[PDB]
């Protein structure tokens, strides 16, 4: 027995990813006791965000300039690309503070039965990018279709010159081996790296 | 509200075969030792997290751990005592001034970094001990009051007067550096360093010190 | 070291009640690799919520309209009026299918804490709509400020004719005695009704 | 190892207990002494032994009467009863009744197999005399509901007064996030206060 | 008695332990019986083994006795569990050794009540140990330590990979391990 | 992960404090497990609940009531209910109807006013449509058409040449006979009198018993 535009905002809501059609309700009721200000704001914000901010030519990061701020800083090195399947990907490696390369987002994995092929994530420009004497360090999850993603990836990119390295497979930090699933046990196990 | 987030620094941590972990944080606003059943809450790490507190549970809980830095050098053996040591005075003293919490911090910092990490630990140690209000007297002899006392005190973990005194003197370098020890600053303590040599008087000096004390 | 859009569009989606910071990144990263028909339109749901539907003049219940549909509507009786502290609060009682009366939505509870008095809730116009025979039931919280403002409003109301109730406190359907908390095991005990 | 699986099935067994939490136990238990083992089984077997069920009102007990039936302190006008021991205790917490529970030791259900034989029905109606008081303390599960109403329909022919702990909303509970059933119950359950 | 004793063991709170005790009160005398047999056959017919501590009741387990495994490698886990669940992943046929600890200074552990000792001994010239320590950092250390101690006899010391679990997003993954997955890195097409 | 429609046929609890239960569902029978709508017997419900190798027995993710039937605590409707229950777990193990069926059921065992008519009539098209007849033009034993006799050992009937107890009465095999014929709508317009039922009870037990375990 909803007013019209209640469900509209509602459903709206809903579309976005971690709401629960309850959630999206009780959202919009507490959206509506807000002020106008509060929301011509916000909406404000989305909008200003769907029109400033893009993705970079580069590495398809996002950014409201014409290069990603990664890209055009300059006490980094074009010796070494990163590929990563999402920005937030690229936030994660940054805040690690270990890795001072460059990056390149596809916004995707290939995922056949989804019906992603790479006419779909932004392979193809990876391309020039890399030639001879670079490292590609190969950066999708583990996720059976990242795994995929970062093997076509290597095939692809192998006939051009570069290095291609894969982010180790192991155990986190502060894990028992107790409590780590047989499939990563077994990986860091055979992926040890030896010493003396 | 009885919920609240802080910024932290682990200096204990502990299990109960359960599974879940109690744990020891050191944060400007003291000392706070909160429990979490299941940042992987790390020993030694920078964290901060939100914990809820009450009537209810009188150990305070923890809902979201997450990590701000950390320093992974700590673990080479030699960084590790130190370390070790470092956070067992941030628990012994400052009793849960933020001032402590900013000295300790810088401890690890110089213990995992710095290139001579038992000097890092004998400085800082004293630092620490110091800001917490304990120093090691000097000027007066322990028994009978004699000024520049230069001979271990077995006892008091004091300085007592070569006629008060069953052992030797500590070496020039270790009486300089303890009498003018609590004064210098890090940045011109660390020019200071008692050579190699002569540290283990330092370091055996420095134990029953302690011992006594705390 | 975002786009200032960026910064920006978290702030406004971490405001909103539910929102962790790090949920609002997550959330708007999200939101960015949607297309420009998705956003828009949410941003337009959000507008056309805050123009559109309003508060009803009779019980302060939302909608679009010049009268709640449940204070429009016919089959039900103004003989009895629900007071409750919110709106989604009129939506759970009616889910239950069980009350055919009106309501009236204060709005929130009395906290003189938070700087909340009755000139705050909506309880000035309640009153002309009281009379000799109707019912009242009062149905705030279980909360201490629920139960508070449902106090405050049996006295308020007492001079007008009305007869006043109060929803039963106990335990809920399903439950066990053994996992029932001490203040409820003892208000159903206290309040037990009596039949033989 | 053969008597690990021993204790560790044997842990699997108890209600709790699955099969890595079994092995956690077992193996945390091997680090015990052979004092901690000892007391341990030691307290379990005189828990065995030791202590009986109450013929009286069935709440264990070690001596020939429980500390509710044989200390004379508390009142003979009224007996409560609750479908298992721990009801008794969580009733006991809430400090609003000092007088008798009757303990059935289980509800009413026909598929599982229980008929009011089983249950302390019987042993029950000696206890009910002219003028007394009942109230009834089982579970608001549809098995403890029915339990009660057979109870009462059964009861009422001797002269006390029955009389069944209040269905509602519990303490704090705003009724927004309360279920349909519980609310339509403490909607019609009400009770009045102020009338003309 | 019965139920604070059982408010000791870890997972048990108090009416975690009201409701075990209660609800054990409705078993028969076998139940109860057989439960505290179970219990004090474990106590006695099984103790720790001297060659890797791992519990058995025999003079060996069956990682040491049974002749099929390889000696070439010996794998050093925290503690029984680790064992275990690192048998479950299939990948080794080897020999653990079970250190009964890790090394913590403040808590007061030293590499005497850890079974460090005794594995020196197992150590032979051209071997492989592993170190399965865990990944804290008192675990880290406990390894570190290990190697930098066990490099002098001739074999060879390798320690479980650090870096991003099977089947995870970096985005939702930690800066620590993140960053040690990045330095990690395996090398695929080399020119 | 997947989310159905449902009525809960069966309840317990282990004393960990979970709660193991059987569902009807159109898509037939299901039975999950949730540990910690409350989910109550007789509960028309809905929920999302999920499975895998991780756990053989289907987990219970959210539960939410859609209707339910007070009443059928009441002493009367009520053990009524839990046979009705008990019937839709041991057939229908499965076409919808039966989902729709046994609904009805506890629906008119709630409601109408004579809920010991409803529990017969209800009981024999459950067992029916489940493919459960009572078998009745030939005798059991000797095959002599229209026997008019209980038969104790297959719960079937015995003619008077092979019968050891009485016939039962005219009202209770009229039913019996154009028992699985006649609709709900006009097989409630022609209950068996109070004090014929006893025999027509003591009559479908042990044909249960015989056939269903
Ligand atoms: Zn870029
Ligand atoms: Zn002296
Ligand atoms: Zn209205
Ligand atoms: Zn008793
Ligand atoms: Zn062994
Ligand atoms: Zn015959």
């Amino acid at each position: 027995k909803y007013p019209p535009s209640l469900v509209s905002l509602i459903r709206e809501l809903s579309r976005l990813p971690g709401i629960g059609p309850a959630s999206a309700q009780a959202l919009a009721f507490h959206l509506f006791e807000q002020p106008r200000e509060d929301i011509e704001r916000l909406a404000s914000a989305l909008l200003e965000a769907k029109r400033d901010l893009h993705v970079c030519p580069i590495c398809f990061n996002i950014t409201d300039a014409e290069k990603c701020d990664v890209c055009a800083d300059p006490s980094r090195d074009q010796r070494t690309i990163c590929v990563v399947e999402e920005p937030g990907d690229v936030i994660a490696l940054e805040r690690s503070g270990e890795y001072r390369g460059l990056y390149h987002v596809l916004h995707g994995v290939l995922s056949p039965m989804n019906g992603v092929g790479p006419d779909k994530l932004h392979i193809k420009p990876l391309l020039p990018r890399v030639g001879q004497g670079m490292e590609v360090i190969l950066a999708t999850g583990t996720t059976v279709e990242g795994d995929a993603t970062a093997l076509y990836l290597q095939r692809l990119l192998e006939p051009l010159g570069a290095a291609i390295s894969r982010i180790a497979y192991g155990v986190p930090v502060g894990g028992s081996l107790e409590y780590t699933d047989e499939v990563t046990l077994g990986r860091a196990l055979t992926g040890r790296q030896t010493v003396s | 509200s009885r919920t609240a987030n802080r910024s932290g620094i682990v200096i204990r941590r502990r299990v109960t075969p359960a599974g879940d972990i109690i744990v020891t944080l050191l944060t400007p606003q003291g000392k706070l030792k909160a429990i979490a059943r299941g940042s992987s809450l790390n020993l030694f790490h920078h964290v901060g997290v939100q914990v809820y507190q009450g009537p209810h549970n009188d150990l305070a809980s923890v809902k979201q751990a997450v990590l701000e830095g950390a320093l992974p050098t700590l673990a080479e053996p030699e960084r590790y005592a130190f370390a070790h040591l470092m956070a067992e005075f941030a628990d012994a003293l400052f009793q849960e001034s933020e001032q402590a919490f900013d000295l300790f911090a810088a401890s690890l910092r110089g213990v995992a970094h710095q290139p001579d990490p038992e000097w890092v630990a004998l400085v800082m140690s004293y630092k620490l001990l110091g800001l917490a209000g304990v120093i090691p007297q000097t000027a007066r002899c322990a028994r009978c009051g004699a000024p520049d006392p230069e001979h271990p005190d077995p006892l008091g973990g004091q300085l007592l007067c070569s006629k008060c005194a069953a052992l030797p003197p500590y070496p020039p370098a270790v009486l300089d550096f303890l009498r003018h020890a609590v004064r210098r600053t890090v940045r011109a303590s660390f020019e200071q360093p008692v050579p190699s040599a002569d540290r283990p008087a330092l370091w055996r000096a420095l134990e029953k010190f302690v011992t006594v004390q705390v």
